[PDB]
DNA sequence: AACCCTAACCCTAACCCTAACCCTAACCCTAACCCTAACCCTAACCCTAACCCTAACCCTAACCCTAACCCTAACCCTAACCCTAACCCTAA
DNA sequence: TAGGGTTAGGGTTAGGGTTAGGGTTAGGGTTAGGGTTAGGGTTAGGGTTAGGGTTAGGGTTAGGGTTAGGGTTAGGGTTAGGGTTAGGGTT
């Protein structure tokens, strides 16, 4: 069966290339070899961040899944927006 | 005549700064070359200690008096107290684990 | 069987002779050889590791008698000292004659 | 040829073996070499420390009456005497429990 | 898809996550990293250098203000 | 030299006051300074007595510094300088 | 009606004394087999245990335990108080070197 | 295929009456509520510490199995030597 | 009178040359040679004592890399074992692959 | 003989590689040091007296 | 003295057992050497002792202000029964 | 995987132990003058070492035999369960 859950492996799984091209959409043009270790901290406390204030809404609900007008009702209270992947 | 009697507690932490800051030895020489030479005799008598092993002893039973007392002051401040006491420096030893 | 094991040494033998001299009627617990046996493989770990810096210190390169009785002086405490020490030498001095 | 093949403890009457000590002392690593002199005088001190603590353990054992010497009375043997306190001082035996003291303050005075 | 379920399991387990929250998590996450490094570029222009670097990412978070 | 009481006198109320002064402490009780002459005499017995072991072992009548140096590190309190 | 209430704090003498003198483990095997199980996780995963090894981590983890509450009580008469509390167990560590 | 609880154990099973039995053998006589958590604390920053130089000493051999030797070896590191769990 | 005399051995030149690649411009005090070179001398035998103890465990005559390598990862703590095992494996790399 | 360069050279390290061969091997620690073993431990005392150095 | 707990057994019945028995493996006698801890003038230096001084440091009062201690209540919080019935053992 | 018994897990309750406040008195603190001893120097002479050739006995070491120590195993000698009786007071 599937007799395997997930590591801690994934904060690793953002890959030496993808912060080469979501830096290269942002104008920058020589990467430094030390930033690819501070990048997976800075997503790192961000994903948290929207997933703690994401479950205290589901739980007041008393579900067991996490639906997107969640995580827009999320994002809103810290800063961002998103307007479209949600209503 | 109206001078500067400094109240209790003023000319003892003007002490402990400039007792803090320095490198030197606080324990006078030629009375810590009797005290090493009155407990040699009884273990072998005519021994002969060099000059800068009267120095190497001096800087270890100063750094170690320097230790109990910290450990004193931390539990002389757990019975709401500001005078360390000989009870203290009791307690210190028994859990650090060295008289029992 | 025919793994042909390599099996192992225990100074276990030795220790119930003792057992026996000092008191003739009682025996002891397997479990209790595992305390015993762990601090005859204590007491010769820290003997031995003196004498090999009193060694080296000196420049000399062998470990000699004299060497385990300055290391007997050191790493036992007071009257337990001067029992060993004294002890000791008897069975060297038998040693040599025979 | 040979003739009587005496071993080397019989001549020095120690029951602790002077055979296997010597091995140890040169496959350990200790030093390059090893007097021969030197391996008696570690199976002698190593036999007194065994008697203490074995003869001791059996006092303990008698009174509380068992006819073995079992882990907790090895605990109160070593946990007593003083010098023996101050070599094993950081040892733990396995299965000992603690040797039995109450302070007064916390005993009912009256 | 796994990042965000290894971070869910901390505050709660038997989360089921419909696919839009995947999908929403994703075009947040790359907005804010997006961003940081065009402040980080501005910063090391400064300098006179013409590279990011990891001392100028902690200029940026200090002056926008999050880490405090 | 000596075997008077000059050698634990010699630690005076002064310098038994200015070697707590080091550690923080502010008001310091009359007995304080009985019992801190106590416990450094205890101290010298156990560190020159080990330095004497190994002075004669090579059957020199000196006790240099790095025997010291050798004592000490025995017990747990390493001193680095004195010595090497 | 016999409500035989021993008063506070003398049903706790008999316990100190019959608790004293046995050597049976105080914390149970099978909760403990697992706190070693997540603790070793983080280090690398596929790790086995062989039987001994949870047992001997029990034996030195209650010794560790037994001892800092002989030592917290030891500072807690001190202060003329009876019981043991959260800052005792502080002072306990800052002076026998741990931190 | 998943033990469907993945708390490895939350430092539990030292439920009150374990360390109101560890505790009593010490000589303690009125525990206090609050020791409850931080005798949690301080038992998880040492099953922690014998365990780390543990598996150091297993990956050196290759092996993938945490053999009694092995934690009376990393024991005497640390300083208390446990006599004869292992031998 | 001629010659007789002895060499006394000491890491001091090579002490004096890691202070002119961190920090040109600062000289060290006699003493400071003194409480340096009874440093490399004492990391020197804490990493050679836990190397001739693995050796004998697991009853391997020889002290190859990975045996100094345990030792690195036991010895010293967290945030400098780190920046330790990954600057000697630089170090022999340059080795075997550069001649 | 031909030429002489220094074994610390070679793997670019400050801290001599020649001197802890000698002393690994005359203070008996082992039967055979081994050649990986005098660069590696002559590179994790470099970093060290590099961080109290500084 | 409400009426609560402490101390003889005694059957009960597995693990320390003496063999006992091979037998496998590690010591011992018997032959080789080498090498070094003994040996010695010497010549060198450095520790000990003695002498002088003198000026910062200890010593011994006086005066008076805090801090250590002992009560005083009192009031929160940690103790001691009680149905569970959940979970850890115990095989297998 | 059963299954079963007991361990932990909830309630109340009353006592007792912190804890805050309010006086009382010796005890360190803080200055101010006398009376040194603990530092420096210089000589000098004895007191312990640093190499250095030189034996000779104590090691090592590599051959034999062979002895002693290390596994396996029935059946008895403690040794705990297991109930009564004892026995301590203990609220």
């Amino acid at each position: 069966k599937r007799h395997r859950k997930v590591l801690r492996d994934n904060i690793q799984g953002i890959t030496k290339p993808a912060i080469r091209r979501l830096a290269r959409r942002g104008g920058v043009k020589r990467i430094s070899g030390l930033i690819y270790e501070e990048t997976r901290g800075v997503l790192k406390v961000f994903l948290e961040n929207v997933i703690r204030d994401a479950v205290t809404y589901t739980e007041h609900a008393k579900r067991k899944t996490v639906t997107a007008m969640d995580v827009v009702y999320a994002l809103k209270r810290q800063g961002r927006t998103l307007y479209g992947f949600g209503g | 005549k109206k001078p500067h009697r400094y109240r209790p507690g003023t000319v003892a932490l003007r002490e402990i700064r400039r007792y803090q800051k320095s490198t030197e030895l606080l324990i006078r020489k030629l009375p810590f070359q009797r005290l090493v030479r009155e407990i040699a005799q009884d273990f072998k008598t005519d021994l002969r200690f060099q000059s800068s092993a009267v120095m190497a002893l001096q800087e270890a039973c100063e750094a170690y008096l320097v230790g109990l007392f910290e450990d004193t002051n931390l539990c002389a401040i757990h019975a709401k107290r500001v005078t360390i006491m000989p009870k203290d420096i009791q307690l210190a030893r028994r859990i650090r684990g060295e008289r029992a | 069987k025919k793994r042909k094991r390599s099996r192992k040494e225990s100074y276990s033998v030795y220790v119930y002779k003792v057992l026996k001299q000092v008191h003739p009627d009682t025996g002891i617990s397997s479990k209790a050889m595992g305390i015993m046996n762990s601090f005859v493989n204590d007491i010769f770990e820290r003997i031995a590791g003196e004498a090999s810096r009193l060694a080296h210190y000196n420049k000399r390169s062998t470990i000699t008698s004299r060497e385990i009785q300055t290391a007997v002086r050191l790493l036992l405490p007071g009257e337990l000292a001067k029992h060993a020490v004294s002890e000791g030498t008897k069975a060297v001095t038998k040693y040599t004659s025979a | 040829a040979r003739a009587k093949a005496k071993t080397r403890s019989s001549r020095a009457g120690l029951q602790f073996p002077v055979g296997r000590v010597h091995r140890l002392l040169r496959k350990g690593n200790y030093s390059e070499r090893v007097g021969a002199g030197a391996p008696v005088y570690l199976a002698a001190v190593l036999e007194y420390l065994t008697a203490e603590i074995l003869e001791l353990a059996g006092n303990a054992a008698r009174d509380n009456k068992k006819t073995r010497i079992i882990p907790r009375h090895l605990q109160l043997a070593i946990r007593n005497d003083e010098e023996l306190n101050k070599l094993l001082g950081r040892v733990t035996i396995a299965q000992g429990g603690v040797l039995p003291n109450i302070q007064a303050v916390l005993l009912p005075k009256k």
